[PDB]
């Protein structure tokens, strides 16, 4: 749930009627397919919290 | 508030319980079907008395 946002200079996720950006993370998103196929895609990171502690 | 207008057809999506990435992955077929849906909007009122 959320829109892809942006400032400029970096990327978010807000609930849609309220601004309140979040950082993207595997838990905000899901995925379908590859980036080969979608009309206007944009590159990013995707922040999956699972890592820092994979990171001990 | 704009809005791009495949970014409002995919909570238009969302609204009917499909996911939105049916409308991203299928977007040309979409706007194909509805671009020759109101062809036959025309078609229709251009000929039925
Ligand atoms: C876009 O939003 C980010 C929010 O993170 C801004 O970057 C932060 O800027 C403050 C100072 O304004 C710094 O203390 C933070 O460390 C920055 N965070 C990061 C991740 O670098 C960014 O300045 C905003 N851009 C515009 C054009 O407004
Ligand atoms: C958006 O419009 C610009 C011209 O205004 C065009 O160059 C660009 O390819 C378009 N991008 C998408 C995602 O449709
Ligand atoms: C996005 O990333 C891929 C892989 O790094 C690259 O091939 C592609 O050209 C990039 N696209 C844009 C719009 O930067």
């Amino acid at each position: 749930e959320g829109v892809f946002v942006s400032n400029g200079t970096h990327w978010f996720v807000t609930q849609r009627n309220f601004y309140e950006p979040q950082i993207i993370t595997t838990d905000n998103t899901f995925v379908s397919g590859n980036c080969d196929v979608v009309i206007g895609i944009v590159n990013n990171t995707v922040y999956d919290p699972l890592q820092p502690e994979l990171d001990s | 508030l704009q809005i791009p207008f495949a970014m409002q057809m995919a909570y238009r999506f969302n609204g009917i319980g499909v996911t939105q990435n049916v409308l991203y992955e299928n977007q040309k077929l979409i706007a194909n079907q509805f671009n020759s849906a109101i062809g036959k909007i025309q078609d229709s009122l251009s000929s039925t008395a």
